[PDB]
């Protein structure tokens, strides 16, 4: 969300969604040791 | 994450960052680096999981006070 | 600062292992 508040930032997807999940109240180690798995949900729900 | 004794430990808040040869923990919104230590981070289960964790040393702001009580 | 202003700071750790020394 950086580019929207000013200069785009650059920072890995990874830590990106590790941001957006302690945004919604879960710890960012969840999504650190599930990465494998919401990659997997992302990209079958785009597909459906 | 850092890996330190073969646990990851991820910043309460912040993020990891280095300058080419150390390691620190800084606030997102403006780089004021801090020594990486047990109040920064929390533990969560070990190094296998994480993608693209890092070794470096997590500092332990007890010890000292340890050592010194040892001492005297 | 400004504005700061001098006060005592307890440090629970302190009297933990002092008490211990004794
Ligand atoms: C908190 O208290 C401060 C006064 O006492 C200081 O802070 C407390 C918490 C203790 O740590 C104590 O040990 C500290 O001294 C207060 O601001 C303070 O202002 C005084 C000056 O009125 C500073 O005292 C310094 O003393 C040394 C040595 O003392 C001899 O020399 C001075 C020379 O001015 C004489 O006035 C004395 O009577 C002694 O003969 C001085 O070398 C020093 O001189 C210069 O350096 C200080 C640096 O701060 C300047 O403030 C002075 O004006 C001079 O330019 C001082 O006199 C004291 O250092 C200073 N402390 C701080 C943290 O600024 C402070 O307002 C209180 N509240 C805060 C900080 O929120
Ligand atoms: C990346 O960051 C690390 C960690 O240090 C960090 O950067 C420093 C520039 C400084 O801002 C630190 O506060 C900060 O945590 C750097 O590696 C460590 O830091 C310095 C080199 O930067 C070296 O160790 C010592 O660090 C002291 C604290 O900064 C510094 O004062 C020492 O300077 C020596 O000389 C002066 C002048 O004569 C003297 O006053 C000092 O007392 C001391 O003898 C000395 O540099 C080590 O490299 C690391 N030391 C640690 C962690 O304790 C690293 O340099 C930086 N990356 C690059 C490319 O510089
Ligand atoms: C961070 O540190 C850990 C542990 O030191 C690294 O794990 C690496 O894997 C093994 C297990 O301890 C260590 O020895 C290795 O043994 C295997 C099997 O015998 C052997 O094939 C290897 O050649 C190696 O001897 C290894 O020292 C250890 N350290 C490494 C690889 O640096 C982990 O990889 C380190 N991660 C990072 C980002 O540095
Ligand atoms: C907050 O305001 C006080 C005064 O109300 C300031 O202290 C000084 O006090 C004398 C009283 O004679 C005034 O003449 C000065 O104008 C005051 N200085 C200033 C800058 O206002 C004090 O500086 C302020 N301090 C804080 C917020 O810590």
């Amino acid at each position: 969300w950086t580019f929207g508040a000013g200069a785009a930032l650059q920072i890995p997807f990874a830590m990106q969604m590790a941001y957006r999940f302690n945004g919604i109240g879960v710890t960012q180690n969840v999504l650190y040791e599930n990465q494998k798995l919401i990659a997997n949900q992302f990209n079958s729900a785009i597909g459906k | 994450a850092i890996c330190h004794d073969g646990k990851a430990h991820f910043p309460r808040e912040g993020v990891f960052v280095s300058n080419g040869t150390h390691w620190f923990v800084t606030q997102r919104n403006f780089y004021e680096p801090q020594i990486i230590t047990t109040d920064n981070t929390f533990v969560s289960g070990n190094c296998d999981v994480v993608i693209g964790i890092v070794n470096n040393t997590v500092y332990d702001p007890l010890q000292p006070e340890l050592d010194s009580f040892k001492e005297e």
